[PDB]
């Protein structure tokens, strides 16, 4: 008779445990009518601050209302410019809400903390031992410099061939900080004449502020709306004045070098077959590859003098072991390689 | 109507107005109205 | 053995009871669920639970709850039916694709050989390499590790036959072309592009 009952547990627990199934899912139902009878509520900027009590607020889609806080808001929170939510019927507002992500900034704010060795950007001793003399002392210690007198480090100057690794530069100084890096290359800082200008000048110095430090890294300014006097006044503008949490500028292209306009320029060497060995092998590593392979007569041989062919001409073995089913690259594969790419870089 | 569903429901645009999820009435019948045809909807 | 009698007899009373209570609950949802279904998107999702909702009327509006539907299922972006006023979420809407982008796929299929392509075999094959040999291949792409390249610019002077392997390109693969035009993707009203 003692399994007949416990048989009996086992169904009535099953019931229990059915019951208490239902119940959540009750609670659920009873949850989303509760839900129901909420309204939305519109969604506005506040313009400004008429009074303690009193706020102009700006309907996205709507007109500008003059309205008031509800009661328990930290009216602090409501700066210009917040974002809230007014109600529906009274229009006061509510609460506050979190900014939605603007378009226009989606490389002038992204950060990046990484970490990327120097061993990364290959063939370069030289002009990264030059950068850190340059970023660190200022960044690591401005007590230094603020009590020998001269406060400005800022201009900078990256001269050199095209796309041969100007931005791994920058990169290689973000082993010790950096965050932000922003790069708004060749635009949105002067525009030909002035046009980007304040909401174009100043957010760079804001959204490193209020963050770590990191570098406006402006690029290749020799494309700059595509008009000097503009720029010579734009670079002598208060963006020295303030120097916000020890951001520089990492300008990289080819009485303007004098100091407080552009600070030391360093012309970026002509990649050096010593080091396009050591580019070779670090653009290498990821396709797979057999032990055969030796990196030694390919810059020999490959004189293209830039660093995006020896990116290109590392993908391009690749291709080429696309055809059959090499899954690596064979040495006669890369010898092939820059035999195209070298010669048909001349073209 | 813009995209149906399957009591069937039935997405239209209202050319700028806005995108509503309607039925039919009861004086048409299912098989009339066809994705991507152009209907009439009352105002209310 | 009294828990036969008391157990069987109270759970079988909650469980009726709780049921045509659940079916009141249900029907009276059903009835308030008013199908007009004014449809609007998810713009954010935000903790209080609580998302902020463009409405195809061009605005949004922050719902202090989420409505009928799980917070969790859902993101920014996905097509949901809120109410026409109360403005708070019924049901979330399946993908839907406007008349346009259906009459943007290929159904035809037209044909066009690459033998009809003279004088760009280095072209052809560029373009092959890169848009076909990695949609059918893809897994030895990545057993190589090498990137193929996310889009194809082929440019030149007009009537060098751009959009000739494209169609050709569109004839000799399996996959779903989905040809437009830059004019197409410029309307009157605002986001409509
Ligand atoms: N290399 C070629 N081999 C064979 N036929 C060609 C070639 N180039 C062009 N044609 C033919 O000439 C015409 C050129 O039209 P096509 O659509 O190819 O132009 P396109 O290069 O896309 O330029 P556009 O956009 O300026 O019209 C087509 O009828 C095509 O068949
Ligand atoms: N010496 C190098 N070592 C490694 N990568 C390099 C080198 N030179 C160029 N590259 C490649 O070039 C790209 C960066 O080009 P960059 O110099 O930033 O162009 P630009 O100066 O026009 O912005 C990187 O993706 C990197 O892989
Ligand atoms: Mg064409």
């Amino acid at each position: 008779k003692l399994l007949e009952h416990k048989e009996i547990d086992g169904r009535l627990k099953e019931l229990r445990e059915q019951l208490k199934e239902l119940t959540k899912q009750y609670e659920k139902s009873e949850n989303d009518l509760k839900a129901l009878q909420s309204v939305g509520q519109i969604v506005g900027e506040v313009l400004k601050q008429l009074t303690e009590e009193k706020f102009i607020v700006k309907a996205t889609n709507g007109p500008r209302y003059v309205v008031g806080c509800r009661r328990q808001l930290d009216k602090s929170k409501l700066k210009p410019g917040t974002r809230v939510a007014l109600d529906m019927t009274t229009l006061t507002i509510m609460r506050y809400l979190p900014r939605e992500v603007d378009p226009l900034v989606y490389n002038m704010s992204h950060e990046d903390p990484g970490n990327v060795s120097y061993s990364e950007i290959g063939g370069l001793s030289e002009q990264i031992r030059e950068l850190r003399e340059v970023i660190e002392l200022p960044l690591t210690n401005p007590e230094l410099f603020q009590r020998v007198g001269i406060i400005p480090p800022k201009g900078c100057l990256l001269y050199g061939p095209p796309g041969t690794g100007k931005t791994l530069l920058a990169r290689a100084v973000a082993s010790q900080l950096d965050c932000n890096f922003l790069k708004v290359v060749s635009s949105s800082i002067v525009d030909k004449y002035i046009g980007e200008s304040a909401r174009l000048i100043r957010e760079m110095f804001n959204y490193a502020r209020d963050h770590q430090p990191c570098i406006i890294f402006m690029d290749e300014i020799d494309a700059i709306g595509g008009i000097q006097r503009t720029l010579m006044e734009l670079l002598n503008q208060m963006d020295g004045f303030d120097t916000l949490h020890r951001v520089k500028m990492i300008m990289a292209t080819n009485a303007l070098l004098r100091p407080g306009r552009l600070d030391r320029k360093i012309h970026i060497d002509l990649p050096n077959e010593q080091a396009r060995l050591d580019i070779l092998k670090i653009h290498a590593g990821p396709i797979t590859k057999h032990g055969e392979i030796d990196y030694e007569a390919i810059v020999k041989l490959s004189d293209g003098f830039n660093g995006a062919d020896l990116r290109n001409v590392c993908t391009e073995a690749g291709m080429f072991a696309i055809r059959a089913d090499h899954d690596f690259v064979v040495q006669e594969d890369f010898m092939k390689a820059v035999r195209k790419v070298a010669d048909s870089k001349k073209l | 109507c813009t995209k149906i569903i399957n009591d069937p429901k039935y997405i239209i645009n209202v050319k700028q107005f806005a995108k509503f999820v309607v039925d039919l009435s009861d004086q048409v019948a299912p098989t009339d109205i066809e994705e991507g045809m152009r209907v009439g909807v009352d105002r209310n | 053995i009294k828990i036969m009698k008391s157990e069987v007899l109270r759970v079988t009373h909650e469980l009726q009871a709780m049921k045509d209570k659940i079916k009141e609950n249900s029907e009276k949802i059903k009835v308030n669920k008013t199908l007009p279904y004014l449809v609007s998107n998810v713009i954010e999702l935000l903790d209080v639970k609580c998302a902020v909702i463009k409405t195809s009327t061009r605005q949004t509006y922050f719902l202090p709850v989420i409505g009928l539907v799980d917070a969790e299922k859902l993101k920014p972006g996905d097509l949901v039916g809120v109410n026409k006023d109360s403005y708070l979420i019924l049901e979330t809407l399946p993908t839907e694709y406007d008349s346009r982008v259906k009459a943007m796929e290929v159904d035809e299929r037209p044909t066009e050989q690459y033998s009809d392509i003279g004088g760009l075999d280095k072209q052809i094959q560029e373009l092959v390499e890169a848009i076909v040999l990695p949609m059918n291949h893809k897994e030895k792409f990545e057993n190589l590790g090498i990137q193929p390249p996310k889009g194809v610019l082929m440019y030149g002077p007009p009537g060098t036959g751009k959009t000739l392997l494209a169609r050709a390109c569109a004839a000799q693969t399996k996959a779903t072309f989905l040809k437009l035009a830059g004019p197409q993707l410029v309307q009157m009203f605002i986001g409509d592009g």
